[PDB]
């Protein structure tokens, strides 16, 4: 529900959310095998990815309206390296129009200055590489290892 | 005594337009003006320094 694909990256961090008819074995079950698939990949440093609620209670919904009812449900949280393709889209849709100064009268004419205007944008040039390191598998050295097989 | 009238001269005048002289705005002119500034000074390239 945010269009970023989760392949594009690697989770770091997750939370599950249960309602209604759920009990925590099915759910460790669900877990361990989403673990077990390393095409869900995660950050190669992170070992406990999951976090886990259970509430006995169902969503009940709004009447006559378009959301029906269900038994069991699941929100989740989860942080991950693929959106950082949407922030370099961020990145791309500022720039072009930064680079002519486009729009911006309207901004300073709010007395707001150049100056601040600049520094934002370099703090997101600062987040495309922090969303990069924490893509990084680690790396301490001039390469990567590895045992016989993965 | 000689009859037969003496001489009358005929009322008859040469003519001319005078070389007048009038105002004619138009006639001070022979070239259109150049054109205004077609190109972009705000423009910036976005270096991180």
């Amino acid at each position: 529900m945010v269009k970023c694909d989760p392949r594009h990256g690697k989770y770091m961090a997750c939370c599950l959310l249960y309602r209604g008819d759920v009990v925590p074995k099915d759910v460790n079950a669900a877990i361990a095998t989403i673990k077990t698939k390393r095409s869900i990949q995660f950050v190669d440093w992170c070992p406990t990815g999951f976090k886990v609620g259970i509430n006995y209670q169902p969503p009940t919904v709004v009447p006559g309206g378009d959301l029906a009812k269900v038994q069991r449900a699941v929100c989740m949280l989860s942080n991950t390296t693929a959106i950082a393709e949407a922030w370099a889209r961020l990145d791309h849709k500022f720039d072009l129009m930064y680079a002519k100064r486009a729009f911006v009268h309207w901004y300073v004419g709010e007395g707001m200055e150049e100056g601040e205007f600049s520094e934002a944008r370099e703090d997101m040039a600062a987040l495309e590489k922090d969303y990069e390191e924490v893509g990084v598998d680690s790396v301490e050295g001039e390469g990567e290892e590895e045992g016989e097989e993965y | 005594h000689v009859p037969g009238g003496g001489s009358v001269q005929i009322v008859y005048k040469p003519v001319d337009l005078s070389k007048v002289t009038s105002k004619c705005g138009s006639l001070g002119n022979i070239h259109h003006k150049p054109g205004g500034g077609q190109v972009e000074v705000k423009s910036e390239k976005l270096d991180f320094k």
